[PDB]
């Protein structure tokens, strides 16, 4: 049940999303790192795209 | 021309060309050429 | 410290174990379920610990003091 | 077709063979979505043939990147053409100029 | 270095300019403002430049 | 083809002057049209009475200079210029000053008519630096309708210009400061509509919300011109009846399923030639078409 | 040559034109240059990348 | 406190898309602020009729050639997209077209019901190349406002099609191109006195005074969350 859940999309797993993503750090990293200033924690917006 | 007749691109080159640009693939065509065809002496490819 | 952590940094006086007496503190919100403190404000377990350490209620003394209190009043 | 060019376009578009270039000049007898019929003209016309040349249009292939091939007839119906004029647009062709 | 990376670039640095720059008959010249809420009101409302 | 409208979730008082308004979910694009028109409006056309004219006597004009004041007479228009009146009576209200002694004058000390009064009596026009200096000047006040400059106005001013005289900008309307903003709001799954975040800052005579409310009154009234057995009588033969149940059934007589809907069950087996294969296939049908017969 | 079929076709012929704001209705200070350039779509799409 | 109310008071039809409408008088610096809120209402959010399924028979998918004809399914399909068309009483009406011989079918051919008028008879939808060729399509015309693609039409609708029921994109918005400009109205005794002319291109489907009414009731209706409270 849960698997059809998210598998289907409904609102209520897009409300879950929300609140599970929100104060969540994600690290973003672009190759090569040359330096440590190419991995950097942000906190992330969900949106469209 | 026919399909030129249609719709003429306006040129703002001012200088004569003498020699048309040739065929674009007669590099691949004519080495193929030469390897396939039959040659009696001036030895080419599977001969 | 939703935004910035440097309050809480100069509340402590180094990042390493700042981030190691914050796990603990919100280990103890998310595993043991003890009390936050601070008011909610519908927040994760780690921002509410972070919270709590930049208001200056937990530090790492004051977290083994408590669990020692808590091993007393049990054991 | 790019309103800024040079005029290699259309040597480009003819000489890929991505488009269907007429092999002998004449009037189109019947356009379709996937076939060009021309009549030959008597003068080129063999002493041997009926003088009608078929052209089957290749719609939706694949390419090797996976995108569209087709072929839109860029002639009408009783049109007059002659021995190298482009009968139909390629993938990225415009009445024989490319068009990227 | 000690220096920072977060420094604007190019399209903030751009507007930036563009917004400290100074002319010498732009509009509403020689004016005597009561605070930078008025100047981005006379700019806003078109009175000045 | 109806629309979407704001609800309103914030009024958030920074002060009694200054305010912060929020309205979510509006449709895609109408934010920077509400907040637009609504910010022209209260910026250039919105009425209120502010100091357009003063008259200090022993001042020629503004590059000259009266003594006993450590600010000059620009600070002086400057101050008077800040001064935010109220005028409920009248269009034209001329007020005076005159205090002497060692000490700031403030707008307490402005000798004050019956209708028009202070929202910022503490409100400091000016220093004095001797005790015998003292100010003497008149003050003129007039209704109108947004920011318009005093070098314009005396541009457009041509006439005997008397002594004493000394143009000063009209901040007409109440507010300050207004600066919306536009953010990105979300209805249960779209992200497309908009959150509009008003920060007015107005001065005092007014609160924020009525200075946008009247704003927004002033827009209404602008615009207000142009403003405003169903399948039973059906046949049966396309009810996928076959070449032999086909004309069993018409051998019953029947054209309609209004026609079939009175047959009694009894009917249904004293009418000739309908047999068992003919009444399961009269049967099932009337089960997929929902229909009940007894 | 340019500037002489700008002419003919009753343009500017510095070749920048006075745009306005889309949302404000506002005006920009400056005179911007707009035209015809001629865009590829490359086949690095983010339906392929994500 | 003295403002002025504008009146519509001309609608200078130039031809059957182009309108010019003026709006007249308007205070100091409500010119603009109409004119803009009054472009951004109208090239945004405006109902009006398009096209939304077609099913042609003989053809299972947009990416298949018919004999006879001389353009593509996707072609048809285009042309069928820039169909402008006026649906008076209903909400939603499905057209036919049938048509035989050589010649290119234009919409003239499309048979009309009562309550649906197409604006721009001679719009050209297909070519016939063949003597014995013929094509029977069923459009759907359906009536909305902004712009809904198919793909989202598929993530918003929840029954399966049958094979054979072409999607097409749906552009329902009749406005195309808007322009406002703000000269000094000419009042006896006002010298500040604007008037706004909306230079509006349409495609046909709508009327202009019809259009600035419903934007305007549109702004109004929008403004009253303003001005009831706060």
């Amino acid at each position: 049940a849960a698997k059809k859940m998210v598998e289907r999309e409904e609102a209520v797993v897009w409300d879950i999303l929300d609140e599970v993503i929100r104060e969540h750090p994600v690290l973003l990293n672009r190759a090569p790192t040359l330096h440590r200033l190419g991995i950097q924690a942000f906190e992330p917006v969900l949106i469209e795209g | 021309s026919y399909t030129e007749k249609k719709r003429i691109r306006k040129d703002f080159g001012k200088r004569p060309q003498v020699l048309d640009v040739p065929y674009l693939l007669s590099i691949q065509l004519d080495s193929f050429q030469k390897f396939i065809e039959q040659d009696p002496e001036g030895q080419y490819g599977l001969e | 410290a939703r935004v910035t952590v440097q309050d809480a940094v100069e509340k402590i006086g180094n990042r390493f174990d700042l981030v190691l007496v914050a796990a603990r503190r919100a280990r103890q919100m998310q595993v043991g379920g003890k009390d936050p403190l601070v008011p909610e404000e519908n927040d994760k377990t780690t921002v509410i610990a972070l919270r709590e350490i930049e208001e200056g209620l937990i530090n790492n003394q004051i977290l083994d003091v408590r669990e020692r209190q808590e091993q007393q009043e049990q054991e | 077709k790019p309103l800024v060019g040079t005029g290699m376009e259309r040597a480009v578009a003819v000489d890929s063979g991505v488009t269907a270039v007429a092999k002998r000049g004449g009037v189109v007898q019947y356009v379709d979505a996937s076939r060009i019929v021309i009549k030959v003209n008597e003068d080129e016309m063999y002493p041997g043939e009926a003088g009608i040349d078929i052209y089957n249009l290749t719609k939706y292939t694949r390419s090797n990147q996976n995108t569209c091939i087709n072929q839109m007839p860029c002639v009408s119906l009783g049109e007059p053409v002659e021995r190298g004029d482009v009968l139909a647009d390629g993938p990225s062709t415009d009445l024989g100029e490319l068009a990227l | 270095n000690g220096e920072p990376i977060i420094v604007p670039s190019q399209d903030v640095v751009l507007g930036l300019y563009y917004m400290t720059r100074d002319c010498v008959n732009a509009k509403g010249e020689g004016m005597v403002l009561t605070g930078p809420k008025e100047a981005e009101r006379l700019y806003r409302s078109g009175l000045a430049s | 083809t109806e629309f979407l409208k704001p609800r309103l979730v914030d009024i958030e008082q920074v002060s009694s002057t200054h305010a912060k308004v929020t309205l979510e979910p509006l449709e895609r694009g109408f934010g920077h049209t509400l907040g637009n028109a609504l910010r022209r409006i209260l910026l250039s056309s919105m009425p209120g009475c502010a100091v357009t004219e003063v008259e200090i006597d022993g001042v020629l004009h503004e590059y000259s200079t009266k003594e006993g004041v450590q600010e000059d007479i620009l600070e002086i228009l400057l101050n008077l210029k800040g001064l935010a009146v109220r005028v409920q009576g009248k269009d034209e209200v001329i007020l005076t000053l005159n205090k002497s002694g060692i000490g700031p004058v403030t707008a307490a000390d402005i000798t004050h008519d019956g209708d028009v009064e202070i929202v910022k009596p503490q409100h400091v026009i000016c220093h004095l630096t001797d005790e015998n200096a003292s100010i003497s000047m008149r003050i003129k006040v007039q209704r109108g309708r947004g920011y318009v400059p005093a070098s314009t106005r005396i541009h457009s001013e041509e006439d005997e210009r008397p002594i004493g005289r000394l143009l000063v900008d009209a901040c007409y309307s109440p507010v300050e400061r207004i600066a919306y903003n536009v953010e990105a709001a979300r209805v249960e799954q779209r992200t497309d509509l908009d959150k509009l975040v008003i920060e007015m800052e107005t001065n005092g005579t007014i609160d924020p919300e009525e200075a946008i409310r009247r704003a927004a009154t002033i827009l209404a009234e602008q615009l207000e011109a142009f403003v405003d057995d169903p399948i039973l009588l059906r046949p049966v033969d396309d009810l996928e009846l076959t070449v032999r149940s086909a004309n069993c059934l018409k051998a019953e007589a029947i054209h309609y399923i209004g026609d079939l809907v009175q047959r009694t069950e009894v009917e249904l087996l004293k009418t000739p030639n309908l047999g068992k294969k003919s009444l399961t296939e009269i049967k099932d049908v009337l089960a997929s078409r929902g229909l009940s017969l007894g | 040559e340019i500037k002489e079929l700008l002419k003919l076709g009753d343009l500017p012929t510095s070749g920048q034109i006075r745009l306005y704001d889309g949302r404000t209705g506002e005006q920009f200070e400056r005179p911007v240059t707009v035209g015809y350039m001629y865009m590829l779509k490359l086949n690095h799409l983010v339906d392929d990348k994500m």
